[PDB]
């Protein structure tokens, strides 16, 4: 399959708008005009002579244009005479917003629905979806949120309210999207299509899955294509039922039977993707994997102003089997020219609780710029001394100027002025966090993604 | 074609491979096997053992006996013919009397086995991801504790490298009081043919091969069990 | 003597090195003090200031026509000593001493001896280096870290002096109400088992967190004998720097010292009923759940949610710390039943559907609170377009008023801008909101991880 | 409870009880150990297996041995008077060869404790909280695995049986393949009185309890080591 004419249409039909402006078609029709498509918008409703100013039909059989994308957000009873009309136009994409098929025990129509598509050489999305988005092409075929951050991640999303509610939120964490894509009930189009997709698109460069399951003779696919797909982009997965308890309860909202936990955890490791058991992990790694190169090396420097924050940091990092060594010897003398004596230079290094604001510009500046390093965690405790913003602009200064591309994480610790540092960096791309834990589980997964992307490479020769 | 041992066991309405097939099968994917002779007789089972050499092992074969030490039906380290004839006799009363409408096959003989490390491989089948292998070290290990690692076929090296190394056990096989580092290449070669056996075999439901006997060279199949749908 | 009282609550305090520059950090102090609201009398100490800060200065504090209960000290290490003196001639009952340049940088002896001369005129020491003390229900703010903080029932002890004062600041971030800072430093002499003492004392405070580096050789035993009791009653919190081998390997020699027994230190705080943070954000998430809730009075916990995702990740959050959901009562079942359609889960969480809008926050939330057989509720909610966070979380406020009594509530948020904007809402009225599901039932775990630390404690006390 | 041993090893600048005196001090606080007798000859070896029922162990006493079986200083399973003999003489030249200058202050001869289920209880002085109680299954799973709990002494009934249930290899102790549940209380009661130990006798550094053998009805220490300072 190819899905170019589905995140690149040229044109969209929406059926299912009405003049009743609360309904779910509408609010799609509504996002897909705000958000700026380009390419030709086809309003499809029984009575309805125009619908947002556009000319609507009763059939896309009746659009006088071939449409690639056909929305469908009318009731289950009323989708298969759709997929008919919709068939006989020879659109090639369903994306099936309707509710009230497998999730609710309706398994049959579910599968009539995906047979009927396939006879007309069409591909379903969803059913049981809120969607999908595309920046690229300035596609918003949603009924979430109007607009989205610009960027490289790709979300695709198992879970409706939560995948919505996710799709507002990476606007609160900085995180700029390519795309986010509902996939609800997978009855045809899956995670494997798709990330088959986001492998070859340019504009992607990280993908995030929210998955409760995949379809049954569907993982071995899975690995392969997930796999090679990690050679090149990291991909995280926040995995809805880690736990026996809850891979039980996930079964059932989507009317499943319940896979096995050790046995996706092997499928993920073998195809580099990492777990993430929270919705504050994933998106603290996707931040950090969006806007940083992996690390070339094991040569992590960590840089403190305070000893709390960098044994917190030391012990956070061996959770994750990352453990420091010695900085290089080039280091510790640059460094020496404006620290005092009574510094610690054993990794992380601390410049001591006075240093002032510029001497975050200098150390981070040294670290970056010598050869034996390979990547380094900043770490910032507010004191009267120094002003957040100001070590802020000098660890900007210091990325900068060093003119280089190393993995960079920080982390930051106080009060109003340092909970504004922290989205000055994040909105400028540094990735940032409001404590040491949070920035060194960020590096962590910087080098988690290096050694998953090693396995592959060893697994596929 | 080894597959004939699996269109026979369909044919007569079996639902496993017994031991000495289960070996042979697997032997033919290249994963070392025991000796296995099956005697009709007292006398055969003698003379096997003499070709074999000393030490010996005796155990029963019926399609009614899955667990063979659990109703007397496996001797070990049987170091001399009248102590052979001894196990035999003594076998076959155990499982008439624990078993007595059990089908009996005939008395397998093969070498005893050098202690080592004993480990466990397996295969079973997963809705999603199709054939897994599945590792641990032997007895209380998995059995109690269920420290296994899995990975779906088909295996890489790297694959079979990693989850070996990624039970909770792993340090038995890497050196401990009395008892040297086992042979990982041989465990990793095993649980990559066990993947394919997996992979190419519709058929084959389940393999359990337990215990596997790892030693500072190479390793040792002992027991096998291949469960058919 | 081992009574705090009078530090905490001290009617006269000096300031020894406070200066006509107001850069330095003795200045700093006074200028805290002053500004947070001290009602007490302060006495800045300086050699020849006539005034400072619009005070009557004096050149040491034994010339203080008052009686000195407390004395900040923040001069250089060569000059404590001499102060110490005076103020022992003074009749000072505590010296905090701002200064650093002892033990953590190998100065041992002039430490010991710090300590001997105060001892020898019944004066204690906290510290040195340290960055001072807070005390809210007495207006004192003795430190050089921010000047202001949220009041409330939390006492923070820090060993840490960076990370203690930054925390300092994130309380406010963070919506955490305070009673107490505390900058203990190198412990020379008043350490964590004495200010446990007063604390558990002390009807302000609720919660007690510490960010732990180490105790003393010896004082271990004593540690665990005052903790546990305190645990009866208030849950204590503590970050444990050096929770690894390779973190106490490296921490021991931030001061020098030998690496602490992680195992042995974790299975005194288990039983000591503390519970141990890995991070200051879960830290910081359980003392705001353990600052504003009973603790649940059984393990009938209900979780609220629209849209099985958010449910799933608390179900799965909830079973790592061993805690695991049972269906509900049917009493509640059809109470929510009278407004939930029939595709609705009720196995708990109970999914009140995706698109609920507002309103079914509000009575789903005051039907399960009422419910007898409801100990404890979670709330999740997903931001949708039938939705407006606000009006949940003010259903949600309504449903807690309207119900009346007390029974323990995390809120779990996820949206946009106005999500966040609902969740500080939320916090701002001592309601446990968290922006993400995990986060909110891992707030609500605490509730259950302190009910069974104390639990540990009452078995481990319980009279053959 | 016979301080005495403890002052005497003091007096004569020992910083350690050897097997015999260690197992006397703690079956002095009621924790049970095996019978023993300290032979000087190997005509005592003999006599006092005799008092002792058979089978028996025997077993090297030094100061210069602390592990007694790396040297080849432990028979076990003596049957008969010829075993004992043989056995004797067998560990006074394995330790003459390995430990030439070794002060041999005689055989301990033991009665033989049978199979069961093996721990370590260990007692420590920790810097900060004193006196701590330590558990583990015995054999690789403390010495290899680490598998170990703590508890701050003096331990309350509570403290000791959620150390036991805490150790990942709890369930050897609850019934597995070939072996029925063992005795927790009287684990318990031990692990309480190995605190008591250490709470009332300051000069303890040390003690070590490698293996207590754990059966159905009850546990028996076997070997003790204890440690002064
Ligand atoms: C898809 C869904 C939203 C439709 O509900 P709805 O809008 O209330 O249903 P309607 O009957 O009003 O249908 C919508 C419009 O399509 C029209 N329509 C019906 N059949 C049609 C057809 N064959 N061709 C074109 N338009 C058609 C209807 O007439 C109506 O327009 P009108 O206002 O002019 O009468 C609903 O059935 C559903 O499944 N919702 C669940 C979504 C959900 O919660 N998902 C979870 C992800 S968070
Ligand atoms: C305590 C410390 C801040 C003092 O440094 P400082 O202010 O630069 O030192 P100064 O020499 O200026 O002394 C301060 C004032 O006390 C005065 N002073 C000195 N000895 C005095 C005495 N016996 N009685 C009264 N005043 C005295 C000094 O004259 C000076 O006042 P001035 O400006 O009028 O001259 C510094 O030594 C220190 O330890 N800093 C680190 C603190 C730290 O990191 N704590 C850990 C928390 S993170
Ligand atoms: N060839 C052989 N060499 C050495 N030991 C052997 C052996 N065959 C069997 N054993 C031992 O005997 C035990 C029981 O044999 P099996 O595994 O074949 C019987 P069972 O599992 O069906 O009850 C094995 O676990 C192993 O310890
Ligand atoms: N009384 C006894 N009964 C049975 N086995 C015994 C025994 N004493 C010792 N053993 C066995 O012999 C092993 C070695 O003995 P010790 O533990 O006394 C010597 P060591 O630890 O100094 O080498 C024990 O671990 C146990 O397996
Ligand atoms: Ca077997
Ligand atoms: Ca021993
Ligand atoms: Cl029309
Ligand atoms: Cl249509
Ligand atoms: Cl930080
Ligand atoms: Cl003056
Ligand atoms: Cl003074
Ligand atoms: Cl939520
Ligand atoms: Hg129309
Ligand atoms: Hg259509
Ligand atoms: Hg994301
Ligand atoms: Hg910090
Ligand atoms: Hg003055
Ligand atoms: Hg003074
Ligand atoms: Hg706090
Ligand atoms: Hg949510
Ligand atoms: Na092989």
């Amino acid at each position: 399959n190819d899905l170019e004419r589905l995140f690149n249409p040229s044109a969209i039909a929406v059926v299912g708008a009405s003049k009743d402006p609360s309904k779910i078609g509408s609010q799609i029709l509504r996002n897909l005009l705000s958000y700026g498509f380009k390419g030709k918008v086809y309003p499809i409703n029984p009575t309805a002579d125009e619908l947002m100013g556009l000319k609507c039909y009763p059939k896309v059989s009746d659009v006088p244009d071939k449409v690639d994308v056909a929305v469908i957000s009318v009731p289950s009873d009323k989708v298969l005479g759709v997929i008919d009309d919709c068939g006989k136009a020879g659109v090639k994409f369903a994306v099936v917003i309707t509710s009230g098929f497998k999730e609710v025990g309706n398994e049959e129509l579910e599968e009539e629905l995906v047979r009927r598509a396939h006879s007309y050489g069409m591909r379903v999305l969803g059913p049981n979806i809120f969607g999908y988005l595309y920046a690229p092409a300035r596609l918003n075929a949603t009924f979430g949120p109007k607009d989205v951050l610009s960027g490289n991640v790709a979300f695709i999303s198992q879970s409706g309210a939560l995948g919505i509610a996710l799709m507002g939120y990476t606007v609160v964490e900085n995180i700029g999207i390519s795309s986010i894509v509902s996939v609800g009930n997978k009855a045809d189009l899956d995670d494997v299509d798709l990330l088959d997709f986001f492998d070859k698109d340019p504009n992607t460069g990280v993908i995030m899955i929210y998955l409760e399951g995949i379809a049954p003779g569907r993982g071995r696919m899975f690995i392969d294509v997930a796999s090679r797909v990690s050679l090149r982009k990291p991909i995280i997965v926040i995995k809805a039922g880690r736990t026996e308890v809850g891979a039980r309860a996930a079964a059932s909202h989507t009317g499943s039977i319940a896979g096995s936990v050790a046995i996706y955890e092997s499928a993920f490791k073998q195809s580099g993707i990492l777990m993430a058991k929270s919705v504050e992990d994933a998106f603290d790694w996707t931040k950090a994997l969006s806007w940083n190169p992996i690390p070339e090396g094991e040569r992590l420097i960590v840089l403190t102003n305070g000893g709390g924050a960098g044994v917190q940091s030391t012990d956070t990092f061996a959770d994750n089997g990352i453990y420091l060594s010695k900085p290089p010897e080039s280091l510790i003398q640059e460094i020496k020219k404006f620290v005092p004596p009574f510094a610690s230079f054993a990794n992380p290094i601390d410049i001591t609780g006075m240093a002032p604001d510029d001497w975050y510009y200098m150390g981070t500046l040294a670290a970056l710029k010598n050869p034996d390093v390979d990547a380094l965690t900043v770490l910032y405790c507010q004191t009267a001394v120094t002003t957040p913003i100001g070590v802020a602009k000098g660890i900007v200064d210091a990325i900068k100027e060093a003119g280089n591309s190393k993995p960079v994480t920080v982390g930051m610790v106080g009060g109003p002025e340092v909970a504004e540092a922290v989205s000055f960096l994040n909105k400028q791309r540094i990735a940032a966090y409001p404590t040491p834990e949070r920035a060194s589980s960020a590096m962590s997964a910087l080098y988690a993604y290096a050694r998953a992307r090693s396995y592959v490479m060893k697994s596929l020769a | 074609s080894s597959r004939d041992l699996l269109l026979k066991a369909k044919e007569n309405g079996r639902k496993s491979l017994l031991e000495h097939e289960a070996k042979y099968f697997i032997s033919s994917y290249g994963i070392p096997v025991t000796n296995i002779r099956l005697a009709k007789s007292e006398e055969e089972a003698v003379n096997f053992s003499r070709e074999i050499g000393f030490p010996v092992v005796l155990k029963i074969v019926s399609p009614q006996v899955v667990h063979k030490s659990d109703v007397g039906g496996v001797k070990v380290n049987l170091r001399s013919e009248e102590e052979v004839r001894k196990a035999y006799r003594e076998i076959i009363e155990n499982v008439k009397r624990n078993v007595p409408n059990a089908e009996i096959e005939g008395i397998l003989v093969q070498e005893f086995a050098p202690p080592g490390v004993e480990l466990i491989i397996g295969l079973l089948r997963d809705p999603q991801f199709g054939p897994t292998v599945m590792f641990g070290l032997g007895g209380v290990f998995v059995e109690l504790f269920r420290d296994v690692s899995f990975r779906v076929a088909p295996l890489s090296e790297q694959d079979a490298e990693s989850m070996i190394k990624e039970v909770k056990a792993y340090k038995l096989l890497t050196g401990f009081r009395g008892m040297e580092p086992v042979d990982i290449e041989a465990i990793k070669d095993a649980l990559i043919r066990a993947g394919r056996i997996g992979v190419e075999n519709e058929e084959i439901a389940e393999m359990d091969l337990n215990p596997v006997i790892a030693y500072p060279k190479g390793i040792k199949v002992v027991d096998a069990r291949i469960i058919l749908r």
